[PDB]
């Protein structure tokens, strides 16, 4: 399916994923196209934090859901 | 959501 | 007078209010248009979180002034 | 060399400094320019929170970087 990504500047990406994906897997394809490692990321549905091992299916997350981006910052 | 900065919130 | 509040998709809520309102009265308005318990809001002006015994003018929030809200983000 | 620093509410300043600076000597050339007290000033540069005792260089700081000052929640999940 795909989903959406807003990004703070406002850009919005649009990624391919499959709904056995992890939040870990989707981190990985918004690095690969806007630089920002994965524990730099929280992935926010709805207002809902997403949280690493679970899976988009686990939330509902269905065809042309949107993602808010934002930043964590690193432990030390 | 316990940072903040200009302008949107910020984990951590 | 007017007042404008960005939430995190982009969106501006436009509050009617007097200068002699309350931070509480705020969040309760906020409440009323848009479902929000007052305990899940943060406000934030001119670089600083809103106290809920303030009025808007101790803040020197004027007609025109914009807020930001943070929610608490949630579980689950 | 000059760096920048994005403050709470989205004005940047310029600061002069030398790799070798503490963050806590960067913070003093915040107040000097803004009055915003070393006290109440949380740095950040590429997603990390800048700790007062350790230097610039610590952290990869360059020439015309942007540190972006931030604020802690009260009551923060």
């Amino acid at each position: 399916m795909q989903i959406f990504v807003k990004t703070l500047t406002g850009k919005t990406i649009t990624l391919e994923v499959e709904p056995s994906d992890t939040i870990e897997n989707v981190k990985a394809k918004i690095q690969d196209k806007e630089g920002i490692p994965p524990d730099q990321q929280r992935l926010i549905f709805a207002g809902k934090q997403l949280e690493d091992g679970r899976t988009l299916s686990d939330y509902n997350i269905q065809k042309e859901s949107t993602l808010h981006l934002v930043l964590r910052l690193r432990g030390g | 959501x316990q940072y903040w900065x200009y302008a949107t919130g910020v984990c951590g």
